[PDB]
């Protein structure tokens, strides 16, 4: 069959991993500074 | 205008534009039709409507 | 209860706790990053200089998401100088973090800094992975994958860890062939990740999903056995797709997967609507070169050529042949479907555009059978629909390919036998060139014809006037 | 302590949500009626 | 199945004289020169500046007296977020690539300009909208 030459591949390869930068915790995210807060007199 | 092309009938509207072009007799026909219409505009403009209302 | 809090101090006119605004932001971390940006930033207002590291670190971090890179530089230049006021306990912690932000901002910007930071949170502190595993990214794709050595020494030193397992499996998807490792060797690889260390990771799951079916497709169909065992396969792929959206199910990659098997299964109206559904979430060449595909397998060659045009435009901006040698073929597919000569004339046009471009045998092969094609349609044109100047053009495109095709039947490995190359060619001369003579002498004919009409008539005008 | 301090936005499956996420739980179900269940 | 798919971004917002009916106009991100008007109901379906609506045109839900759809059976319609039903009063085969389409949804009107290529196959009596967001 000498027709139109054409090659078919589909697309699906995963990007890379993109260690996007890292949230830093609240201090009241941590148990004993939400103990220290919520105890307030 | 069936002797110009460009002031001719649009070619996509009629099936037979091809053996148009180029006919005298039907040429005759459309001419005698125009000439009507502006016996017919003559008519209305200068002895009816002479001051051109259209809505009648 | 936050916002009824927020609500009843605003009615008191009493200080808004910012603590409440920042739980508050943490919360809408994953339902809203507007909302979650507008309370941090109140709570900035509030604190006005009592800000600290974190809040400016996750206001950065925003406008980083939210692509606002100048708002994003100006947060972590003011954590940069507010770091100079943490304990010193937390401070090589905070530093380091701070370090990798801005090295991250860098490569976004200027990969070099990226680097040179990188370098120095390494000496700073080796034990960090995704330091190292962005620097040894950026040196793949500076080397062009020439660091196998340096990526299996940070897999064996991180064995456990899946970001470490995921960069090595995309480096050997990448470079397999080129470094001539095992092509199971990933397989194995992903299968230990999954047994021994977690069977719910959707990355290991879709590189074995993806290898199984390039080994189903690769595999050759002699009967009913390998047709089953292809199907098999697919169905171990399919498996592993459906697993990871049990996982997840708004995994846009499971998906395509799924519509990539389905077009191998020919169903075509699923993966047409997956891939549509696909579009509408996310956008990169493959998608849009998938769409085309999809347009073609389903005959919507307008759609197909407008897809094409789209991802050509869009991430290829007119430098891939690939993409042309797409729209071309629907371009053809076009004009022979619905009879169209200039579906033809912009085919051989981007076929053309595509060889200058190139200057391949494919290319020579698709000109030639373009030219072959439009002059075969052209022959078949009646008259009426059909100009003396389509007709030269016709038949100059055919002495052209027919020159080519000998030049391609003259060549080394063409990508079609020399033998039928020059078949082709003898044949196409033969009778195809003739019969664009006579079609020529007919429309010469025909507009003598014409013009003879058009000068008889004007004078029995005149003399009847 | 940087472990402890270090907080991802976004997830590893939740990675291709992002700021949009849409939902395939029919193409979920059609996959299992029509793959695991094709006859 | 679909006889038009694009992505509109909502360059204006017009209130008006009304309550409950916003005009609309949007341009094709993917290609311009295709432009979107339309008459939207505000409290079903609201929209704000610079939002990103996923446009379908079909002339059949499929995959004459209305009824109210039972919820076993499903449809085209269960993929989008505001289905209208119009007719299609005007089809302006204009300039050499200028194409107009007028349709009425019941009194709330529409206008699609684009290129012939892409709406050529609007020539249907009646058309489904499908809007997504």
């Amino acid at each position: 069959r000498q027709d139109y030459i054409a090659k078919v591949r589909y697309q699906n390869d995963l990007p890379a991993p993109p260690c996007p930068p890292k949230l830093l915790k609240y201090e009241i995210e941590k148990e004993a500074p939400q103990k220290e807060f919520l105890k307030d007199s | 205008d069936l002797m110009d092309e460009k002031n001719s009938i649009k070619p996509d509207v009629i099936e037979y534009a091809a053996d148009i072009l180029g006919d005298v007799e039907l040429q005759k026909e459309l001419n005698s039709e125009y000439e009507q219409l502006v016996s017919d505009r003559k008519f209305l403009r200068e002895i009816v409507f002479v001051n051109g209302d259209h809505n009648w | 209860f936050l916002e009824k809090y927020v609500a009843v101090c605003q009615e008191e006119n009493y200080p808004i706790l910012p603590e409440a605004y920042l739980v508050l932001s943490r919360v809408y971390e994953n339902k809203d990053l507007n909302v979650a940006l507008d309370y941090l930033m109140k709570a900035n207002d509030i604190l006005g200089d009592k800000a600290n590291v974190y809040v400016l670190n996750n206001l950065g971090i925003y406008h980083f998401f939210r692509n606002n890179v100048s708002q994003s530089s100006d947060f972590f230049a003011q954590s940069l100088e507010a770091l100079n006021n943490v304990s010193p306990q937390n401070k090589e912690a905070l530093s380091i973090t701070l370090h990798y932000n801005k090295a991250r901002v860098e490569e976004v910007s200027n990969q070099s800094e990226a680097e040179k930071l990188y370098s120095k949170l390494m000496e700073k502190c080796p034990g960090y992975t995704s330091n190292k595993i962005r620097y040894i990214y950026l040196l793949a794709l500076k080397s062009n994958g020439n660091n196998y050595a340096d990526v299996q020494q940070l897999l064996d030193d991180f064995p456990s860890d899946l970001e470490v397992r995921s960069f090595y499996g995309w480096f050997l998807k990448r470079y397999g062939r080129k470094n001539g490792l095992k092509q199971d060797l990933e397989s194995q690889h992903h299968k230990d990740t999954l047994i021994n260390y977690d069977k719910h990771d959707c990355y290991a799951l879709l590189s074995l999903g993806n290898i199984y079916a390039t080994i189903a497709r690769e595999m050759k169909v002699t009967d009913q056995k390998q047709n089953e065992i292809k199907r098999q396969q697919y169905l171990r792929a399919a498996q592993f797709y459906h697993k990871v959206l049990s996982i997840d199910p708004k995994n846009i990659y499971a998906a395509q997967g799924i519509a990539i098997i389905f077009s191998d299964k020919e169903r075509t109206g699923l993966a047409l609507e997956i891939f549509k559904k696909v579009r509408d979430t996310v956008q990169d060449l493959g998608t849009f070169i998938n769409l085309g595909h999809c347009f073609m397998e389903a005959k919507q060659f307008g759609k197909a050529i407008e897809s094409y045009t789209i991802a050509l435009e869009k991430f290829s901006n007119g430098m891939d042949s690939k993409l042309l040698v797409l729209i071309g073929r629907a371009w053809y597919h076009r004009g022979f479907y619905e009879k169209s000569m200039d579906a033809y004339k912009k085919a051989l046009e981007v076929s053309e555009q595509a060889y200058q471009l190139s200057k391949l045998p494919a290319l020579r092969f698709n000109i030639v059978f373009i030219q072959f094609q439009i002059a075969d349609f052209v022959k078949s044109l009646p008259n009426t629909q059909r100009d003396l100047t389509t007709l030269e053009n016709a038949l100059s495109g055919l002495n052209d390919a027919i020159k080519s095709l000998l030049k391609l039947a003259e060549l080394e490995q063409p990508p079609y036998p020399s033998e039928d190359l020059k078949a082709r060619a003898t044949m196409g001369s033969n009778t195809l060139r003739n019969q664009l003579e006579r079609a020529i002498q007919d429309q010469q004919d025909y507009e003598m014809s014409i013009q003879e009409k058009l000068r008889t008539a004007r004078r029995k005008q005149q003399l009847d006037e | 302590e940087i472990a402890s301090n270090e907080r991802v936005l976004i997830d590893h499956n939740k990675v291709l949500r992002g700021l949009k996420p849409k939902d395939f739980s029919s193409v979920a179900k059609d996959c299992e009626l029509r793959i695991l269940k094709e006859k | 199945s679909a006889l038009f798919d694009d992505i509109f971004t909502v360059q204006t917002v017009d209130n008006g004289r009304y309550n409950k009916v916003s005009r609309i106009i949007g341009i094709s991100t993917t290609n311009s020169a295709i432009k979107l008007t339309l008459d939207i109901n505000n409290e079903m379906f609201p929209v704000s500046q610079d939002d990103s609506l996923t446009v379908t045109l079909a002339n059949s839900l499929s995959l004459k007296s209305w009824r109210p759809p039972k919820p076993t059976d499903k449809s085209l319609a269960d993929d989008y977020d505001y289905v209208m039903f119009g007719t299609v009063y005007k089809f302006e085969e204009g300039d050499e690539d200028k194409i107009k389409v007028y349709v009425s949804f019941g009194g709330l009107l529409m206008c699609l300009e684009g290129g012939y290529k892409s709406l050529a196959s609007l020539k249907q009596d009646n058309l489904y909208i499908l809007i997504r967001r």
